């Protein structure tokens, strides 16, 4: 899914991508941002 | 060795691992604080009137 995610979008980079089966995007997220953060989140998982 | 992250609010260290700490400003008012003896260091006449 990556890879064909970037095919489709090329100005997406190596470093906009995460984990979506675990909580580790978090630290992905806030290391790329610097500790910022995001301004929008269309969230759809659950739980944790 | 311990290691602390301010950017992913994480402290990690041997086998423990912090994450989201949280902390709130106390009062920091202590009752009896010590009150010191103030004095000025005067010349002083023997005699006057």
């Amino acid at each position: 899914k990556r890879a064909y995610l970037q095919a489709r979008f090329p100005q997406l980079d190596s470093t906009s991508f995460a984990n979506s089966r675990d909580t580790s995007f978090e630290q992905h997220v806030l290391w790329h941002t610097g500790g910022k953060g995001v301004d929008l989140v269309l969230n759809s998982l659950a739980e944790e | 060795d311990v290691v602390v992250s301010r950017w992913l609010r994480v402290t990690v260290a041997g086998g423990v691992h912090i994450s989201g700490l949280h902390t709130e400003s106390a009062p920091r008012r202590q009752q009896e604080q010590q009150v010191p003896i103030l004095e000025k260091f005067c010349f002083t006449p023997h005699t006057e009137e």
